[PDB]
RNA sequence: UUAGGCGGCCACAGCGGUGGGGUUGCCUCCCGUACCCAUCCCGAACACGGAAGAUAAGCCCACCAGCGUUCCGGGGAGUACUGGAGUGCGCGAGCCUCUGGGAAACCCGGUUCGCCGCCACC
RNA sequence: AGUGCAAGAGCAAAAGAUAGCUUGACAGUGUUCUUCCCAACGAGGAACGCUGACGCGAAAGCGUGGUCUAGCGAACCAAUU
RNA sequence: CCUGUCAAACUCCAAACUUACAGACGCCGUUUGACGCGGGGAUUCCGGUGCGCGGGGUA
């Protein structure tokens, strides 16, 4: 199903899993990516995507943009490559589907999103000054895959 | 309401923040108003006796007189006036 | 003191803002009341704040408008300075003016109406779907700005 | 203590000096309180009443200002309850108390106890306090019978310092006789 | 400040923690006052399901019926060091269990203004294998 | 208040900690069970009787801020949110301007180790 | 924690626990709120009195069933006091 | 210890705002009698739209 039937926030914050049954597991297969053994704080250069309108992100999309970044990443700098990837956000937002007519429509349990709020980072990775064109680019390929307009913002890196 | 009994929708106003917990100091328990006093009804949390309806949380009535130990407070629903049965426990001086 | 003019009619507006235009003695579009600057009252045209142009008009303004149209509280009677000193406890315009701006008196302690029926704006005004900031003619004005204004509606 | 969310008990509660469930009940004759309190020396009276910002003690009589009238004996058991009681119980008569109820604090309402003593000695004063002749203790054992029955038992004197021998359960009818007459100050 | 400090034996308590009694005879004897039924509380699988119900008995001994007590408890068992409370307490043994503690004990005990016992003034597992090993026997 | 009793507010009073204080005064601990009374067993407690001793507890006095709490400064912030108005912007979601209000977290620095009432009392 | 049962709420020298005693889960008649916000409407419910008779307690006092909000039924007719 | 996120049926916090009563100003009433009381007569109990806040629903 289309994102334009999710990628609103304009139903209340659906969360409350001691309310709600049969939520479908997330796709996201994980988190922390790169070297997680080490710090952020041993990077000179540390790069965020930050998503430009407040939206919702389903799980399935969540996954799909950070597979497609990290996977460009690990071709880019090896599978144990000098770096550290962090999908910050968690889908708590529960979602339905109606699928009587509009009678007793209150849907079924399908899936879950995130909310953003715009200005909000959703990946932040920390790299090597030398890997800091790789890291664009994997954001180039994250932010394809996701509703919204991203920036791809630098932060700690003056070497330019 | 999906109900319509007394506490309906009354969780937060008959409930106390965590401090205010346990029974209440005796002294507003004994509290004497003389007819014509306005006093401001509010439910005390900790004491189960001498309350009033919920709705009327919030009102500032006039004492006229009383019942046993409780007062009867007059106060005005909307447009209706009403006589309310309330123990000091529930009342404080107006100023 | 400031002088209160209704530029926003009565159609659509809130009935408790509309209400307070009534207790301001103003029940028609263009009219004018001369308020004082107390807390009660700010409250008051704070409220009305978007249909209404209010500031504090200069004392010759004042005059010019008292003058134009300031009216008994019954009858044509031109209010001019023979009238103000037959009627008022001061001597003519300038002296009732004076005493409306420093807040001593009101237009009703003087036997006059506490409205001024003003003219509508001669070359139009600025916008009624706008405020001074930028460049429409609701909210309140400079001295300056309520002054051209009410000369305008002389 | 702990956190923002945690409860301290009421001061006097912390001090366990006020049982507040009693307070209430006792505040709801809405008559003064005769205070009967205790001490290992001495024996405490007064008669309270509710205030604004705390009790007002309207009246009250110590043990200790009990000698201030001839009491040469100890001053913490039966006999000197009772006088202390009625001291207070006159004063009390005094300032214009009539009635009163007797607020123990914690101390237990075990029969012949001292308070119920201090409760006899302050009704005798002209006082009306609900109570309950057959939770009082007999006539004697008040005057201080028991006692002098246990220097009976000698061998040693009950008593170290020098206030007779076998002690006299009737300083305490002369003290009784004293406070009774109208003449003492009060 | 010594007197006021050095310990002193509170209570002596002896009970027997059976299981369903014909045994309250023996602490008698052994002690010289009567002992106390023991309910327990909560059922049990051991065919324990009953809440109030004999179980067990005791006895707390005061004052010289305590000593005398030990006077001769004591000697029948190896008194050790990890056999001893946090607050200077221990128990042997049919339970032997003995309390120690300061003088003014009683602030703690009472109903008026009562009070817990600051910790300064509590006892020690140390000052208390002291004051007992000083009375005929060793400690660890 | 050279140590007490009854309270009000009910943590600004809690938690933890340091120093000080009592020969016939006070409160205690303390000493002791013939009695009133008492322990489903224990004068432990309760109750009663009492001063040989003590200031080690408690308590009272002086003080410490590490935790908890109260209030204040500066910053976060006139941010977030928001009552009134708009032929302002935006495909839209939504945003902006004017007017009237206005947080929360957190950080840094102060405050807080109770205040007050009645009574009795070298 | 416990407090019979939803959920939310109340409660610590207790509203919980244990023990003991007791039948106020009493008769009669009301005031007030609720049912039905405002704003009329029955049964039902509750709060709070009084009269009478009682229980417990030293006493103040508490007991108009269960800590609070669900557990309810007209006229006609029958049986019953 | 450090580090990454949330809540219609969470809350150590906490607005704007709504709301009881009272005072003040304003406006109103005392020949236009308000507020209130008693009585006669209704109509009405298919509503719709914009804006704000919503709940459901891909819409
Ligand atoms: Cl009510
Ligand atoms: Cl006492
Ligand atoms: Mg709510
Ligand atoms: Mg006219
Ligand atoms: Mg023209
Ligand atoms: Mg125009
Ligand atoms: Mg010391
Ligand atoms: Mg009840
Ligand atoms: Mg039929
Ligand atoms: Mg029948
Ligand atoms: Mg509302
Ligand atoms: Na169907
Ligand atoms: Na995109
Ligand atoms: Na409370
Ligand atoms: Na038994
Ligand atoms: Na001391
Ligand atoms: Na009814």
């Amino acid at each position: 199903k289309p994102a334009s039937m999710y990628r609103d926030i304009d139903k209340p914050a659906y969360t409350r899993r001691e309310y709600i049954t049969g939520i479908p597991g997330s796709k996201i297969a994980q988190h922390k990516m790169g070297r997680k053994q080490k710090d952020a704080d041993d990077y000179p250069v540390q790069i965020s995507l930050i998503v430009e309108e407040t939206v919702q992100l389903r799980h399935g999309s969540l996954e799909a943009s950070r597979l497609s970044a990290n996977r460009h990443l690990i071709k880019e700098l090896g599978e144990e490559g000098d770096y550290k990837m962090t999908l910050r956000k968690f889908p708590h937002q529960v979602l339905r589907e109606n699928k009587d007519g509009m009678r007793a429509a209150f849907g079924k349990i399908v899936g879950t999103a995130a909310r953003v709020q715009a200005g909000e980072q959703l990946f932040t990775a920390y790299c090597n000054v030398e890997d800091a064109e790789h890291v664009k680019e994997a954001f180039r390929r994250a932010y394809n895959k996701i509703t919204p307009s991203c920036r791809i913002d630098s932060s700690p890196a003056g070497n330019a | 309401p999906s109900s319509n009994g007394p506490l309906e929708g009354t969780r937060g106003k008959l409930k106390n923040k965590p401090r205010d917990r346990g029974t209440s100091p005796p002294q507003r328990a004994v509290e004497e108003f003389d007819d014509g006093e306005k006093v401001h009804l509010k439910i005390d949390p900790s004491v189960p006796n001498g309350r009033f309806h919920p709705r009327f949380d919030g009102q500032t009535g006039t004492v006229e007189g009383k019942q046993g130990d409780a007062y009867k407070v007059d106060i005005v629903d909307g447009g209706k006036e009403k006589t309310i049965i309330v123990t000091a426990a529930h009342l404080r001086r107006q100023e | 003191m400031h002088a209160l003019v209704q530029l926003r009619g009565e159609v659509n507006m809130h009935t408790d803002i509309q209400d307070t235009l009534e207790m301001l003695n103003i029940h028609h579009v263009n009219h004018c009341t001369l308020v004082p600057e107390t807390d009660a009252y700010r409250g008051m045209v704070a409220k009305v704040n978007d249909f209404v142009a209010f500031g504090e008009p200069s004392q010759e303004t004042l005059e010019t408008v008292l003058a134009t149209r300031a009216e008994p509280l019954e009858g044509d009677a031109d209010v001019d300075d023979e009238w103000v000193a037959e009627h008022t406890d001061y001597d003519d315009i300038s002296g009732l003016a004076f005493a409306l701006l420093s807040e001593e008196t009101t237009l009703r302690e003087q036997g006059l109406s506490p409205t001024l029926r003003l003219h509508p704006p001669r070359g139009g005004h600025d916008g009624v779907k706008h405020p001074v900031k930028e460049g429409g003619q609701l909210g309140k004005h400079d001295t300056e700005g309520i002054d051209d204004l009410l000369e305008a509606m002389r | 203590a702990t956190g923002p969310r945690y409860k301290v008990p009421m001061r006097r509660r912390r001090e366990a000096r006020t049982d507040y469930h009693q307070r209430l009940r006792l505040l709801k004759s809405g008559k003064p309180r005769l205070v009967a309190r205790k001490s290992n020396k001495h024996v405490r009276a007064q008669l309270v009443t509710l205030g604004p910002n705390g009790d007002d003690t309207l009246a009250s009589a110590h043990s200790s200002d009990l000698a201030e009238y001839g009491w040469e004996a100890p001053t913490g058991n039966m006999p000197s309850a009772y006088l202390t009681g009625l001291l207070a119980g006159l004063r009390a008569q005094e300032a214009g108390v009539e009635e009163a109820v007797l607020d123990i604090g914690l101390n237990s309402p075990t029969p012949g106890s001292k308070v119920f003593a201090i409760q006899e000695g302050a009704i005798d004063a002209g006082l009306d306090i609900p109570h309950n002749d057959d939770v009082l203790a007999d006539w004697q054992r008040t005057r201080g019978a028991h006692i002098a029955e246990y220097d009976e038992q000698l061998e040693e004197p009950l008593y170290s310092g020098d206030f007779d021998a076998a002690d006299l359960p009737e300083h305490f009818d002369e003290l009784r006789e004293t406070l009774l007459d109208g003449d003492i100050e009060l | 400040f010594h007197e006021m400090r050095e310990p002193r034996i509170e209570k002596v308590v002896v009970h027997m923690g059976i299981g369903h009694a014909n045994a309250e005879d023996i602490l008698g004897e052994i002690t010289g006052q009567m002992p106390v039924r023991t309910k327990a509380k909560r059922t049990v699988g051991e065919f324990d399901i009953r809440e109030g119900d004999p179980i067990g008995a005791k006895v707390t001994l005061r004052d010289e019926m305590a000593e005398e007590f030990l006077q001769t408890a004591l000697p029948l068992a190896e008194l050790a060091t990890s056999q001893f409370d946090d607050t200077g307490n221990f128990s042997f043994g049919l339970d032997v269990t003995v309390n120690l503690v300061r003088p003014g004990y009683r602030v703690a005990k009472r109903d008026k203004a009562s009070r817990s016992i600051p910790t300064k003034h509590r006892l020690n597992p140390a000052d208390a294998v002291a004051f007992i090993e000083s009375t005929y026997d060793v400690e660890v």
